RNA sequence: UGGUUCUAUUUUCUAGGACUGAUUAAUAGGGACGGUCGGGGGCAUCAGUAUUCAAUUGUCAGAGGUGAAAUUCUUGGAUUUAUUGAAGACUAACUACUGCGAAAGCAUUUGCCAAGGACGUUUUCAUUAAUCAAGAACGCCGACUAGGGAUCGGGUGGUGUUUUUUUAAUGACCCACUCGGCACCUUACGAGACUGGGGGGAGUAUGGUCGCAAGGCUGAAACUUAAAGGAAU
């Protein structure tokens, strides 16, 4: 799987910061899959100061949470299960739901 | 830098950019005789002794009155019949000013230190 | 240079409320030394935990004071102590890998750090005269 | 730790003797601690897609490159396309008048190794300090007042929204204050006294000195001399 090259330059934005996370996971079966993950700095709404970047130590933080419940979300998945996973854009909503604390 | 140069320093270029109040830290007794005489002479008004138990704080409150303060780094000595001749080369004029000594009798300026007939180590000037 | 040092009151008494003993602080602190704490891990852990704001104040005298006259001196001061004992890991670090130029210029700057107040402690004479640095 | 002897009920309690004696705690300096902070360093690890090369297909006549061309490769299949491998680098956008480092400099992940700074501190030492010739490592000004907006790191307080719950602790934003930084925009006030060098800028003249430079068809001069060429026609 993978996107076209025109949305994720079409998410980049400066005065934020890109976490980005991979990892090398066997599945159920015995297909071991490099998946990747990418995820951009938001700002709150009332937020008045323009930069919005995390402090690193929160990017070290994130990237932790997103490699431990997306190999949490391989090996608990074959490849079809995990296809059937990954077409309703679900594992993102897994990744936002477990790092809105940070 | 020395103790009373600096505290001689801010009560200086305060009272150039036009300031009522100066706080001077540190504080010593040699920083008390130097604005008491010129107190005496009239060139700061009161000043207040904030005593932490560090080394006490100083705020002096100046008019307008005074134009430099200074201290004579060599603390050499002079002589009574020598106090003229060293007015007449540190001063701006004849009449104009107070040169101030460390002396047997303590710290006074030049022409109370010749009134009573003492002489001393040089300290620093006022006008 | 920063200014961040902590701010002693002006009181020199005991605060009124530190209903201890002068004599049962001085007996946790020769048991906190004789188990084998520094002075300063002796002062902060009063002050945390049985709340002594200062050993100066609510005891006589200091505390390297009360150790020295209670017997536990110590064999070099904790400043020299603390500042050698940084000096040989960073020694141990170059001896390991030996590419780190940083860390052997961060051993220039803790070596003249050494000298400096080994120095002032020869001349105080604390620690005697004909002492090195290995 | 050792030893001597004094009081009343088989064992209770006792008295004495030999192996320290000045201040603070600098909006000076150092050291410890705490939660941290950073693209500071070293080692190891991980990834990324380009590029180059190679293998395998598919297809066929061109592909580079230039202002045009050319050297070069190419029916022994170049370029293009797809799959895969190998190599050496490099760390795109995020990336900033931001951060860190003594400077040169430093940008993928994760871990280890030591380090460092700012902050917090009712911790500790107590003048241990500042500047630089020599030497060593790496390679509009100042002694000067106030501010203002924005930003980075820490801290305190407030009390709303995102957060959330009996697994651990831990956020993000808003506001005020405060400390310390990289800058920016202003203000007020001060004597602030890899070594070797002729003398301003723009020009002008030259009966001086040192140079370089003209003539005149070539051949062709001792020879009025061929062929051929030039010029004008």
């Amino acid at each position: 799987m993978d996107f076209t090259t025109d949305k994720l330059r079409s998410m980049v934005r400066k005065w934020q910061t890109l976490i980005e996370a991979n990892v090398t996971v066997k599945t159920s079966d015995d297909y071991v899959l490099r998946i990747f993950a990418i995820a951009f700095t938001r700002k709150q709404a009332n937020q008045v100061k323009r930069h919005s970047y995390a402090q690193s130590s929160h990017i070290r933080a994130i990237r932790k949470v997103i490699s431990e419940i997306l190999t949490k979300e391989v090996q608990g998945s074959t490849l079809a299960q995990l296809t059937s996973k990954l077409i309703p854009e679900v594992i993102n909503k897994e990744i936002e739901n477990a790092t809105k604390d940070i | 830098s020395s103790v009373l140069a600096d505290a001689l320093n801010a009560i200086n270029n305060a009272e150039k950019t036009g300031k009522r109040q100066v706080l001077l830290r540190p504080s010593s007794k040699v920083i008390i005789k130097f604005l008491q005489v010129m107190q005496k002479h009239g060139y700061i008004g009161e000043f207040e002794y904030i005593d932490d138990h560090r080394s006490g704080k100083i705020v002096v409150q100046l008019n307008g009155r005074l134009n430099k303060c200074g201290v004579i780094s060599p603390r050499f000595n002079v002589k009574i019949g020598d106090i003229e001749k060293w007015t007449a080369n540190l001063l701006p004029a004849r009449q104009f000013g107070y040169v101030i000594l460390t002396t047997s009798a303590g710290i006074m300026d030049h022409e109370e230190a010749r009134r009573k007939h003492v002489s001393g180590k040089i300290l620093g000037f006022v006008y | 240079k920063g200014i961040s040092s902590s701010a002693i009151p002006y009181s020199r008494n005991a605060p009124a409320w530190f209903k201890l003993s002068s004599e049962s602080v001085i007996e946790q602190i020769v048991k906190y030394a004789r188990k084998g704490l520094t002075p300063s891990q002796i002062g902060v852990l009063l002050r945390d935990a049985h709340g002594v704001t200062q050993a100066r104040v609510i005891t006589g005298n200091k505390i390297m004071r009360i150790l020295k006259s209670n017997g536990l001196a110590p064999e070099i001061p904790e400043d020299l102590y603390y500042l050698i004992k940084k000096a040989v890991s960073v020694r141990k670090h170059l001896e390991r890998n030996r590419k780190d130029k940083d860390a052997k210029f961060r051993l220039i700057l803790i070596e003249s750090r050494i000298h400096r107040l080994a120095r002032y402690y020869r001349t105080v004479a604390v620690l005697p005269p004909n002492w090195k640095y290995e």
